[PDB]
Parts: C-alpha cells; structure tokens; sequence
C-alpha cells in the first residue's frame, strides 16, 4: 500500500510479501542476543542484508534518486504488560525532495493486538504487517493480548526525483511544473549537443506551444536573447539559424525528422497557429532565470535523447539531449 | 546581354505528316518531341532563356501584323508548365489531329514572311538582346523552286537578318532520295569558317539524334576561367578551361515575400554585441584552438599562408601515357582550349602540342592554380582528338584533356588479403554469364532518378493536379530478364564455387 | 566522403643520433643532424596537429650524459631517453627546435636500439597499442659491437616491433653518380667510409631478417623522408569495410567488403572569427537579414517568409507540398549488376564523383573470394567492365558506376568510379584545329615542337629491359599546403611577435622536376619562342 | 492522501477542503424529504451540482481519461440505533483500468461518534469526512450515539489511461503488462534499428532482467530464433552477434551507451550474474507470442530513442526504437 502527501512526498509503505528472503536471516542474526528486550547492533553483522534491503527499496519504490541505509540495526521485543506512545519530536526535513524513514520487519507478529497505530490529520493508520513510516508521523505500539512481539527497526534516508515541482511566478499564485504532456500547453525545453564536425553551439533553450510555434530563451550567454523575440515554426529552422550558423552550412541542407516526431510531442497533432506566449512583464524574466537554473541542475541526469536528419551527401543524423518541462501560463 | 533568344521555327506541309513505315515517328512528332525535351532541359537545368515557336504553312494566322500562313503558337518568354502542356496536346497520332483541327496543314508560304515575323518577334522583347538564332525543322529541300521571285525575297530577307545579328541553323529531316542542302539553302544558312561546310550535320531520322544536334547549336560554351599556359617564363599563351561534366543538383527552395511572390535578398552583417555597428574588417582576428593553445593570425597572414604560385598553367613535362593509372582518379577532368582573343598566336602553338602529344602518345605533366592564394595541383593534359559520328556530330572535342593527379596524403591504405586463385573451369562458367548479359554502353544512357521524380512532382503541383504516377527506375537492374538469360548457368556456377554446406 | 578508422593509437620511439660526427659540414649539403631535425620536425608536426593519439617517445645516442634504466655502470653509457611514452605538444617542438644540442661523444646504435626496445616493453604495460615501431636516424659512423644482434633479432620478433632506418646516403645500386645543390629535390657510392659500409651491411641484415627482401625498402634518406609519407608507413590505418552482396541477377550473390582507395585530404580545421581584442567568439554577433528588394527597412518577422520552388516561370509555395510527396524512396544499399560492356566504351573523362573504391570479397569467405577471383579473371580476359547501380545506404541517392578489374601478384579485387547521369552532361561544340587553314602550324613549328617534346621527357627506358622509368612520380609527393600550414602554425606558437616565415626550400626543390629536365629544355624552348609570334592582344 | 493498491489504481480517496463549495446547495436540495428512511432523488432537473462534482473530479485526481457520475442523489440518515454491513460487497470490474465508487458527502455529521469503516487484509481505515471508495470493499457505518448522521450518496464510475494490460499464459495464472518498472523482474523490448551502412537486420527481440542478461526472441521471421537460446552478457553483446553480417565486429570497435545507461532499467545498477529465463514448455512459446505480437502492434504509437556508440574515428552512433514492457512471472 502506497501512501502519498500532499506535495507529492511518499510518506508510508506497506509492505505484503517484500520481506521473506531476510526474515530468516534476521532472525539468525537475533540469536546472537542475550537478556536484552530492546537491542541496538551497530555492525550490520554481514552488509549482506543491508544491500539486500537497498535494493528492495531502490526496486518497489518511485522516482528513487538516491538511498543511505544507517548502519546500526535495532531490535526491540514487547511484553503484554508494557507499551506506550512515543511522538516524534517535529523532525523537519531541509531539502524538498529528501525525507527520513524508519522501517520494521516483524520478526514474530502477535498473536492479537500488537499493532503499528499511525496519527495523522486526515486519518490514522492501523496496520499489523511490515511497515516503512516517515520520522515525521507520530506513533504508538498498541498492547498485545496474546503472544509474543518482536520487531527490527533500521533507519534508512532516501532522496526522489519531484516529477511536479512549483515556480513562483508571484505573491498570489505559482504554477505546477509537470514532466507529462497530458493537459498542459506550453513546453521548455533544454537540448544539449554532443561533439560533431559540424556543430559549433551546444546549448539551446526552446518554449514551444501546441501549435509547433518556438521561441528562443537562453544559448548559453544568459536569458537576455528572450528580448529579441525570435519566434519561428519550426526545431529545425531554429537549429538551422542559431546551431548552424555557419556560411557554408546557411544554404547547404534542411533538418528533419524520420518519425514524425516533435520535441514537445510524439504523435499529437499540431493544431492551426493562433497566439505565441512572450513575455511582456518585468517578473516573466526572473521565472526563466529561475526555469533555466533548475532545468540545468536536473540535466545530468533527467534527460531523452531526439533524432534529426540533415539532407547531405550522404545524409546526415544528429543527436539531442533533450529535457522537456511541461505548463500552462494563466491568463 | 545574358538572355539568349531561340525561336522554333516548324514547317506544317503536307509531307511533314508522311512516315514511310506504319511503326515510325512521322517528322512533325519528331520536332514537337524535341522542342518539349528542349523545354524541359532548359526547366531542369534552371537556364533563364526565351523560347517561342512558330508554325508555318498553317490556314490560320495569329502572327502581330497580318499575314498568311504565319502561325505564333508561343511568343518569346521563359519556359513554363502550361507551355509544355500545350506541346504535349500536339504529341501523336491524336495530336496531330488535333493540330489538323486547330491550324491548317497545307497552304502556300513566303519564307520572306516567315522571316520577317520572326525578326518582329525577336524585336517585341525588351529585356535583353543577346544570341538571336531561328532554327528551321522542315524536310522540303525546294521550298520556292517554280517561284524565282518569292526565291530571291527570301535570300533578299535572310541576308539582311544576318547582318542585323540573327542566326539561322537548319534541322532538315528524312526525305524520300535525300535531303540536298546545296539546292535551296547554303544561301540562308549561318555559316561561319569551315564548320557549316563539310561539317554540317546529315539529315535526322530519329528522335535522339534530333535532339543531339538540336542541343548541339543552341548551347553556347561558358568558360569557367581564362588562363595562361607557359611553357617557360617567356612562351606563354592563352587558353579557356570547360567542365563538360558536371553534376546536377535538385534546386534549393528560394524564400518569396508574403506580398505576392518577390525573390528576396540575404545579406550579411556582423554586430559587436551590445556596441553593435557594422565592424571593420580590420577588427576582426582568426584563430585555432590546440589542446589548450591559441595561435592568432590576420586575414591576410591566412591567405598568405596558401599562397604558392600566380594563377595559370605551368609546364612540367612530359610523360608517357602508359604512366597515367585509371584507378588513380581524384576529382571530374575539365577541358583546355585555345584562346585567341587575348594572346594572338596561341591557337597555332596549341594545335602543334596537340599533333605532336598525339603522335608521339605524352600527356603534358603541369602545375594548376586556378585562383589567387590556392596551392598547387599536379595535372595530366592529355591530348583529344575529334570524332565525328556518322550524324556528323562531334562526340569528342579536340583540345585538351586535364586530369587531376592524387597526391600521396590521397592515396589510402589497403588491408592485408591473400591471394585465392580460382580454377580455369570456374573462370570459364564467370566468361560464359558474362556473355549472356553484354549491352551497350552508351554516356547518355542513364537518367537521375530523384531528380526526375522532383520534377514531375514540380510540374504536377504547378498544374494543379494531385501527385504523378511513379515511374519505373531505368538505373534498376531488370533482374527477370537477367534470369531467364542466365538460365542454369547460375545453378553450375554454384555447383564449382559455393560449398554445399555453405 | 570521410574516412572512418579503427580507433588504434600506436607507439613511436624516434632513436636520434647527436654524436661527433652527426655534426660535419660540407660546401653545398646540410649536415645530418639538420636533416634529421627536419625529418622529426616533420613527423612530429604532423601528429601535433592533426590530434592523433599515437604516442612517441626520443632517445638520444651519442650524447654528454646518460639518463637510461639500463646504465648499471660502465654499460649503455652516452644514451639519454629525452622523452618518455606520451602524446606529443609544443613543449617537444620547442626542445627539437632550439634545446636539443649536438654532442661531443660516440654511442653505438645496438645499444641505442636495446634502450628503445626496453622503453617500449616496460612502458606500453598499462595501455594498449596495435603498432610498436621505432625509426632509427643515425650515420653509422661510429664502432659497434655484434654480440648482442641475434638477441635483438629474437627480441623483435618476440614483441612484434617494426624498424624503419634514415641515412645521409641513399641505397641505390648503380646509381651511376651524376648547379646549385638542392635538398628535397629528385635529382654517391664512393662517398661513404669502410665503418659507414659495416654499419650498412650490418642493417641490411637486420632488415632481411625482420621482413625479408621488401625489408631493403624501409632503408630512406633524409632527403627522399622530406619528400614522401614514409614516416607515417607503418602507423597509417585503413577504413572500415563497406559491406554488401554484388548481385548478378536475382540468384548470385558475393558477399563483399569495399574500401577507400582514393579520397581527398582536406584540413580538418577551420579557422574561428575572434575579436581584436578580447580574443573571443562571443563578441561576436552574426545575424542575416532579408532586406526584401530595396532599403524600404521594414521589419521582417521569421514567419512572414513562406518559402517555395521554382518551376521556369511559375513558383509553386511551401504550403502546397508534402515532406512524404516528393521522397524518392531507395530500395536500399545495393551493389547490383546492370551490366557488362566492353572496355573501350567506358572513357576517363566520364568518371565523376570524389572517392574510388576497392571491392575485395568478405574477410573469412573462401567461397566469395574463388567468386569474386573468376568474375576479376573472367573480366580481365574479356576485356570487359561491369556497369553497377551503387547505393551507400537507404537514404544515399544512388548512382550508376563502373567497375572494372585490378589484378596484383599479391592482390586482385574491383574498382569502382562513378559515372554520369543524363543531366550531367554538356554538349559543347568547338573548332577543329587541324582542319584550319588560319591555325595551321608549319613544317619548322612542328619540328620544334618535337624537339620540345623530346627534350622535356620526364621517363626513361631500361638498359635492355624494356622498362620505363618515372623521373617524376608526383603521386608520391605529399601535399604541400599540409607541411606549410604546420610550419607557420608552430611559427607563431614559438614566435608570436615575428612574421610567418618564407616557404622552406625543400618544398619548392620537391614541386619542381629534375635539373636535367631544365637543362635539356632550354635550346628547343629559345627556337619555339623564335618560330611562334605570341602579341597580346591591344583591346 | 491518495491510497494507491499494487495495481496503481486508486481506490480511497479523502477530501477535507474539497466540497465546501458545493454543502450549501446539496443542502438545498435535501429539504425535500418528507418521511424517508433512504430517499432517492434523480437528478436528470438539476445536474448543476453533478457538473460540479464532476469538474472538482477532473481537477483533483490523477491520469483522468472519463468519469461518468450519474444523475440520483441518495440522502440517508442514521440514528443511535443501527448496525448495517450488507455483509454482501462483492463485485469484480470487467475491465483493467476502470471502477465505480461510491462518493458519500456529509451533510449533518456527528459529533462524537459513528465514524465510516473501510476493511482491507492489510489495514483498516476509520474516517468521518468527505470520503470515496470502490464497490469492491466492504464498509461499516459505526453506531453512532449522539446527534443524527444525514449523508448523501452518488455513484461514480471513472476510466482511467490505458497503463495495465493482461495477457492469458494458461487457464489458472495470468500476466499483467506494464508500462513502467515498478517491482518487475523482466523487461521485454522490441527494438527496430535506425538504418546504417554496417547493419544488416532491420528489427529485433530481446528479454532483459536486472542482471543485464539479454535472450533473443524474434529476428522479423517470428520466434524460431528464441528455440536455439541465444544468451549474450549485455546488449552489445546481442549487437555484436546478430545486427552485424562480417566475421569479427568486436575485432573493429567496441560498443557502449556513453551516459550508463541500460536499454531497460535506464540509469540503475545491474545485479550480480544470474541465470535468465528460457522457455521451456508450450505455455511459454504462447505467452511469447502474444506478447510479441502485441509489442509490434504499439511499435508506430510508442517508443523511445536508445544511443549506442562505436569508437571509431569519427566515433559511429546506431540509433534504436526501442519499446519496452515490464512484467512478472509466476514461480
């Protein structure tokens, strides 16, 4: 089960069947225990494990950029006489795409109570199996009736990729950037260009709407060439003038592509030309910078790659990294 | 100057219309055959050239000042769609009906009309006057024979369009005992020095030599340079440079003005940034990035740097022709002619090197500069002799052939590959499918197939009608007809060379 | 075209000799130590600036001192390792060029050969290279030991190391000896001493040993290595096949590999529009402007040009056309059969296009290979070409080209050239010359022009041999404009505040032909001037 | 809080500032009630609410293709005294990315107690907010002891994008198709080739799990080939043995993706080497087929681009269509 906040964070995980091929190993490294109800290994004993865990929860869970595991690993045992709840002293992250969890693994479930009781405004979650819970939350272990209980506990970091972020275009409202074409208008896009003989610019910015119309923002000197408003119908013209801004190569060949495929686009058709979006205020500058820097800080490693063929003898192929951010400017 | 004028001058007599065989292109086919191919060549080739075509002989007339027998089909403009359209409602036994139903098809004429409406075509242009020429199809010999006074007007008026500065070449066809020049014409006809002589074509009977020698007299030589063979620093003459061979590229679209259709200029600026203005041409340097070394040069040090000899040709020997490689080639050979207009002598120095390269079989081994600040080039002038068909038409130019000689940096390196030898009875089953599939090689045999297909789309847009038909590549093998050439040959070949397992 | 290689670096160890006697002058020749600085600036320039990853090293023999691994005392002394494995830079040029002095003491090559040997094995362990070769520049003037040579023998062909050797003197047999001296140009056995003849008696068998009787090739002289790519002989890399099946008809097929045998070398680099001052690209702006017909100056937006063809007196707009309606769709890559015809029909001045290629049968093919043998010999014996339809891949337009037999003692494949289309040709007509009465030469011209012809011969036949000698092969002399354009690129790398030198004299000595050449010429060229009247023309 | 199950489709969704715009007027609506127990009120007059309900539905969930609520209001109200299950919640969709929901809006909510109960084997949910969930739980509404509980009831059914498929590998299991990884062991991708001079096949197969490990499945003549087992150690490998009509490709350049990544798992960690599956019964052969077959019919819609470079000089690029589906097998 997989439960998400409001920003888009991941703030519980369920777990049904995930944790089977450590239980065994789990419960062979807590024989090695001695008169101790609640105790803390910080060994890891054999890491095996702790790559294991990695990987399961780089592999069941989404948009996983990074994940650090502590090394110590606690192990915790709860009688029917003693349980109480423990709050979590307002843990408050730093960085918005980074949160803190504590994960449990049953190693012998109760036989009645002995569940993982969660408070939260909208709801509280009661669950019995394993868990992986945000330090954030606030939680309790109910009593247990019958049997036995006994749990392990890791504290394990992950960092995430925001598929939606937001731009503060003003004091009143900020608009949703989305990495899905569905229902939005307008789509930046960043394109790098990797060593060619005949390539001479690398890096082009691009707003282009529904209509294939496209406007440049930024070639490396900055966002200021926006004001020159060179708006054009086409990718391939846009590379033609600024990329292949050579004499040789003005009246020399055209770009196009194989597939019938746009960069905003794949197979969307391209409705008639109406209006083209340019910025007219003072604040649309300061949100290009700001779209420019965090769409240079995401292009190491959030990028596709596009196609374009230039009519030569023999024809050429070029190759585009692209990063494509898609939103729809309020009127 | 720059715009040549040709009018196409077709005789609509009765005998036009007769074809000696049931299965054969009757002459006024032929010359609407040749006059579309001539529109279409001129079309391809992008050749901004007047063309009109007039018929004569007709019962209707549509010539400016009223006279008989005169019709204008088209006047003098550039060639077009709608031009080559109307041509084509002329091609065939259908066409010639229809032409039949719109003009006349026998009639009596005055060549001294016909002239003189062709002299008021070629005065109605205002654009430019250069390389006026009327050629005549007909296949009537005698055309005033019974009539001395129609005869001499016709001399009369062919004389005085010579001296005005119109050409007129003659394109005469088949007739039954054959065509005599010497009985009418020869008093009509350009005829400059000796090529218009003993040199003049023989009469056509099909459409490809037709069209050869219609292409042959209408298409004036453009020399791409003017430069100077010396022998030593003293014996130097003047000779012109020709690419007889060029390649053909599909046109680039042209930007048009939303205002119409205007052909629009595209210049060229360079602006400092935010100072702007145009910047000198002494403000700029050039450079070259090694590693993490800059190396800063001048213009003019750039241009110094290529810069080895004074443009021209000069001697460096010469060398048997057994020593020239055809595997060797480099780039397309060009042709080297004599020039007598700016050094005077150089045609008699020219044609002695030619007799004697000829005889004594060397290739005279020279160094080419083409231009100003261009290094040099090892070339092989080969000597050329003329060849004339049995048309009469020159298949081979006397001069010079130059051929461009590789350097070593041109030559690359080949891998290492053992020699595997093959049995006489293998060699002898390659000779014998070799012999199964022998043709004729012909220079003009093969058409570029994405630019026919360009421009009958083109042509098909232009008219307003929807997509062409495609047509069959001629440069496709015709791999059933091989086939059942070959038959079982291939099999046994098989058998002798391929493994059965493999 | 381009060329496509491998991807192999090679390592280089350049041996030089900077001993006593590489330093002896003579009126009217270089010494060779000059010569060999030549012939490594050459290489070195070479590899420099047309960003190779091949890696050269330098060992000095005869110097004042000894900085090499294998002097233990009183053993190998005089040899310096001035240079280890690495990628070449200016710093090296600049040490060539004014750091490398001669010295004042004798070494012998053996032991200068046994140093390179080490440096290659002990510092090609971590890298990987497809080519080791070392190039000796030596005058074999000095005394040698001959203990050691099998053991250098077995040494270099235990790890595949090829030698090439560059002396002041040629090797030529019966050269039969022969106004200024020139260097470079083309055109002394008495010459050399008895220790220079040892030393050379010595390498040949060397040579012999390594390779065999083409072994006595890889022995030049400086002179003839400034002229020539034979520095680069044994580091050059050829192109990637082209792989295809020549198909006659629908049911024969050789499964073939096609190489560049012809293709032009152009400069790889260009030269970048920077500011005066700031030395920058970016202070510069270039935007074209589309000033309609006239200086009406009225703003253009890049939409408001629509664009169109042109079809004679009629344009037909942008908005009206397809990318899919007007695509001639290939068939594929292809090598096919249209033909075969005779020889003589197929003509020189035709050939078009800017690459020639070798078609040999498919590596690892013994079937393809007696396929492609009897379709070559059964050519040849015919006298016969194949007229092929040639298409490089899907998207190449295809051509139509001629391929024609090429049979060697150690190979034998096709070669192909391109031939013309229809729309190619220009049907020109020009004057006879010889049927003119106002250009016809006289019997004194003609006769002079056959002296001319006879005087300027640039082959000479074989002493009863029936062989013809080229006095002038201009197809193994390298472009000038590439050793120019290096020269004056280091010149103002090493030099900024000076002007580009002159062009060096070798170059002009190597574009020009034989002295004899001239020397014969002159009389019949004095009577051709006096028999032809050339006036330019007064307009 | 979106609640997500294992198949990605949602079914718990709870609203706190969602309705309030909309109480007043289903209040007004609910005056007219004269002495019913569970009072429906077609809506086919007043559809304004319906639009409404609609638009806050189309703005607030996620990957939305239809919803389609109907037109009857049901007004109910509960007491201190009642106790009702119906103990009878059971209903299977017909289809992979469609459901109906029940959406229940609180009109009179009480003070204390009686709060709705959702069960599911892995955690129960307890709320008393605007709530909807699917018609395949059952539900409780707890005895509530103070005030009056007066709710009102829609019927909801909303399609969704088409990111789920099913295939039949035999008559008991079957096999979900997936269009991105999410805790799934085998990638199958369908890979058409760019042209270029060197490549002899147009169009390929392989199956790929986490290893790395790549089998061959299809060469554009069927699955035939998939029967002589051809394993490579990676995709390059695959390329080197199969695309390539020379002897030796590997003698001439080396292949490899210059920014790691993988043509299936992307910029992730291949594990340690493992055994791949082969098929090995005719129920295998099937399921290859279907799935082939269905990966040729969405080749022209979706695909991506895939980069490999040969380091030649210049360095050679090969181009790859590549489309991908993830999925699981049964043990």
């Amino acid at each position: 089960m997989d439960i998400y906040d409001d920003k888009g964070l991941q703030t519980i995980k369920l777990f049904n069947n995930e944790f089977d091929c450590i239980r065994n190993d789990i419960r062979e490294l807590f024989k090695h225990v001695t008169d101790s109800d609640s105790i803390q290994l910080p060994m890891e004993d054999n890491s095996d494990i702790i790559e294991n865990i990695r990987k399961i929860l780089y592999r069941r869970l989404k948009n996983v950029e990074c994940v650090d595991i502590d090394s110590t690993i606690t192990f915790m045992k709860y009688d029917p006489n003693d349980d109480n709840k423990r709050t979590c002293s307002n843990w408050v992250p730093l960085t918005n795409n980074y949160m803190e969890y504590c994960l449990v693994i049953y190693l012998e479930t109760p036989i009645c109570g002995g569940k993982i009781k969660l408070y939260h405004p909208t709801g509280n979650i009661k669950s019995d199996k394993d868990i992986m819970f945000a330090k954030t939350l606030d939680f309790k272990s109910k009593k247990v009736l019958t049997g036995r209980k006994t749990i392990a506990v890791l504290d394990i970091s992950v960092s995430y990729n925001r598929s939606m972020t937001t731009i503060h275009y003003n004091d009143d409202v900020d608009i949703d950037i989305h990495t899905d074409k569905n229902g939005k208008e307008l789509c930046y896009c960043y394109i790098t260009i990797d060593d060619h003989y005949l390539v001479d610019v690398e890096t082009i910015g691009v707003i282009v709407n529904r209509s294939g119309k496209c406007l440049l923002v930024n070639n490396h000197l900055g966002i200021g060439i926006v004001k020159d408003k060179r708006i054009s119908d086409s990718f391939g013209d846009v590379c033609m003038d600024t990329i292949f801004d050579f004499s040789e190569a003005r009246e020399l060949f055209s770009l196009t592509n194989d597939d019938n495929r746009n960069i905003a686009w794949d197979t969307d058709k391209l409705d008639d030309d109406t209006d083209i979006w340019t910025p007219v205020t003072e604040d649309d500058y300061k949100f290009l910078s700001r779209l420019v820097l965090y769409a240079k800080s995401q292009s190491d490693t959030v990028f596709d790659y596009y196609v374009l063929t230039g009519d030569t003898e023999p024809p050429t192929v070029f190759i585009f990294k692209v990063t494509r951010f898609y939103f729809n400017m309020p009127k | 100057s720059g715009r040549d004028s040709l009018i196409f001058l077709v005789d609509a007599s009765k005998a036009m219309f007769e074809s000696q065989s049931e299965d054969e292109l009757t002459p006024f086919d032929m010359s609407i055959q040749c006059i579309q191919s001539v529109y279409i060549s001129k079309i391809i080739s992008s050749d901004r050239d007047l063309l009109a075509v007039v018929f004569y002989g007709t019962e209707k007339d549509k010539n400016s000042v009223n006279f008989k027998n005169i019709y204008v089909l088209q006047e003098l403009d550039n060639p077009g769609a709608k031009r080559i359209l109307e041509l084509d409602q002329f091609k065939g036994q259908q066409g010639q009906k229809r032409f039949q139903d719109m003009m006349g098809h026998g009639s009596d004429y005055s060549l001294s009309e016909v002239l003189w409406v062709c002299a008021n075509l070629f005065s109605d242009v205002q654009f430019k006057m250069s390389h006026k020429r009327i050629m005549l199809f007909t296949n009537e010999d005698n055309p005033h024979g019974n009539d001395s006074a129609k005869a001499s007007r016709a001399r009369t008026k062919a004389g005085d369009l010579r001296d005005t500065g119109i050409f007129l070449d003659l394109m005469h066809l088949k007739k039954p005992g054959g065509f005599d020049i010497s009985l009418f014409y020869r008093d009509i006809i350009s005829i400059a020095e000796d090529e218009d002589l003993r040199v003049h074509f023989e009469e056509s009977s099909k459409l490809e030599d037709l069209l050869r020698k219609v292409r042959a007299k209408e298409t004036r030589k453009r020399a791409l340079s003017r430069l100077k063979l010396k022998l030593n620093k003293d014996i130097v003459i003047s000779v012109g440079i020709y690419n007889l061979v060029q390649k053909a590229l599909k046109p680039p679209p042209i930007k048009l003005y939303r205002e119409t259709n205007e052909p629009v200029k595209t210049k060229t600026r360079t602006f400092n940034t935010s100072t702007g203005g145009l910047l000198l041409p002494s403000d700029t340097k050039r450079s070259q990035i090694y590693g993490s070394r800059q190396i800063i040069l001048e213009k003019e040090e750039t241009e110094e740097l290529k810069r080895f000899d004074d443009p021209g040709l000069m001697l460096m020997g010469f060398k048997p022709l057994v020593l020239l490689k055809k595997h060797h080639y480099l780039r397309p050979s060009l042709f080297v002619y004599p020039e007598e207009s700016l050094v005077i002598g150089s045609s008699t120095l020219f044609s002695a090197l030619l007799i004697k390269c000829l005889e004594k079989e060397v290739a005279a081994l020279c160094r080419y500069t083409p231009r100003r600040n261009i290094p040099p080039y090892f070339v092989a002038l080969v000597p050329q002799e003329e060849e004339l068909d049995d048309q009469k038409i020159q298949v081979t130019p006397p001069g010079f052939q130059l051929v461009f000689l590789p350097f070593a940096d041109d030559k690359r390196k080949m891998p290492f590959t053992e020699k595997i030898m093959a049995t006489p009875e293998q060699v002898g089953k390659m000779k014998a499918i070799v012999e199964k599939l022998r043709f004729t090689y012909r220079s003009d045999s093969f058409e570029n197939p994405v630019l026919q297909q360009h421009f009958r789309n083109l042509e098909a847009l232009a008219l307003d009608l929807m997509e062409p038909e495609q047509a069959v590549d001629l440069t496709l093998p015709k791999v059933e007809a091989m086939n059942k050439r070959l038959g079982s040959l291939v099999d046994e070949f098989k058998e002798l060379v391929y493994p059965p397992d493999y | 075209p381009h060329m496509v290689r491998s991807g192999n670096k090679a390592a280089v160890v350049l041996c030089m000799d900077v001993g006593f006697t590489m330093s002896n002058s003579i009126p009217g020749i270089e010494s060779p130590f000059e010569q060999a600085k030549k012939v490594i600036t050459m290489f070195v320039q070479r590899q420099v600036f047309a960003e190779n990853k091949d890696e050269i090293a330098l060992v000095l023999f005869g110097t004042d001192g000894t900085d090499n691994p294998l002097s233990g005392g009183d053993q190998y002394q005089n040899i310096t390792v001035h240079r280890h494995l690495m990628l070449p830079d200016f710093d090296l040029l600049e040490d060539i060029e004014s750091k490398i002095q001669p010295g004042s003491q004798q070494a012998d090559f053996l032991d200068a050969l046994i140093v390179s040997m080490d440096v290659i094995q002990h510092e090609t362990i971590g890298k990987k290279f497809e080519k080791r070769h070392i190039e000796i520049f030596t005058d074999l003037s000095s005394r040698f030991s001959k203990s050691q040579l099998d053991i250098i023998i077995h040494s270099l062909k235990k790890c595949d190391i090829s030698l090439q050797f560059f002396l002041p003197f040629s090797l030529g047999k019966e050269d039969g000896s022969g106004g200024p001296f020139r260097l470079g140009g083309h055109g002394p056995l008495k010459g050399i001493t008895e220790q220079q003849k040892e030393g050379l008696e010595i390498v040949k068998m060397v040579m012999i040993s390594l390779e065999g009787e083409d072994g006595l090739d890889e022995i030049y002289s400086f002179s003839e290595s400034l002229r020539k790519l034979c520095v680069f002989k044994k580091i050059e890399r050829h192109s990637i096949h082209w792989p295809c099946r020549l198909t006659i008809g629908s049911n024969l097929s050789i499964r073939i590999a096609a190489y560049k045998s012809i293709l032009q070398e152009r400069v790889k680099k260009t030269w970048t529009v920077v500011d005066a001052k700031t030395l920058k690209k970016e202070d510069i702006q270039k935007e074209t402007v589309y000033c309609l017909n006239d200086d009406d100056e009225t703003e253009v937006l890049k939409e408001d040009i629509i664009q169109g063809f042109r079809y004679g007196s009629d344009i037909v707009p942008f908005s009206k056309v397809d990318e899919e309606q007007m695509k001639y769709k290939s068939e594929g890559k292809c090598f096919s059969v249209l033909g075969f015809c005779k020889s003589s029909q197929v003509q020189r001045r035709f050939f078009m296009g800017n690459q020639v290629l070798k078609v040999f049968a498919a590596r690892d093919d013994e079937a393809a290979a007696v396929a492609l043998s009897s379709l070559i010999h059964a050519l040849d014996d015919l006298d016969m070409v194949a007229i092929v339809r040639y298409a490089y891949d899907k998207r190449a337009n295809p051509q139509v080209g001629v391929a024609f037999p090429h049979i060697k003692h150690n190979y034998e494949c096709l070669v192909y050239v391109q031939l013309p289309f229809m729309e190619d040709l220009r049907q020109y007509m020009f004057s006879s010359l010889k049927n003119s009465k106002k250009y016809a030469p006289t019997e004194a011209q003609l006769n002079a022009v056959d002296a001319l012809i006879d005087s300027m011969s640039l082959a000479k036949k074989d002493e009863k041999t029936d062989t013809l000698e080229d006095l002038f092969p201009t197809t193994k002399i390298p472009n000038p404009r590439f050793q120019r354009l290096f020269q004056c690129l280091l010149h103002r790398a090493l030099h900024p505040r000076e002007p580009l030198p002159p062009i060096q004299q070798h170059i002009w000595n190597m574009l020009n032909p034989p002295a004899e050449v001239t020397t014969k010429s002159q009389i019949p060229l004095s009577k051709i001037k006096t028999l032809f009247p050339l006036i330019e023309a007064k307009k």
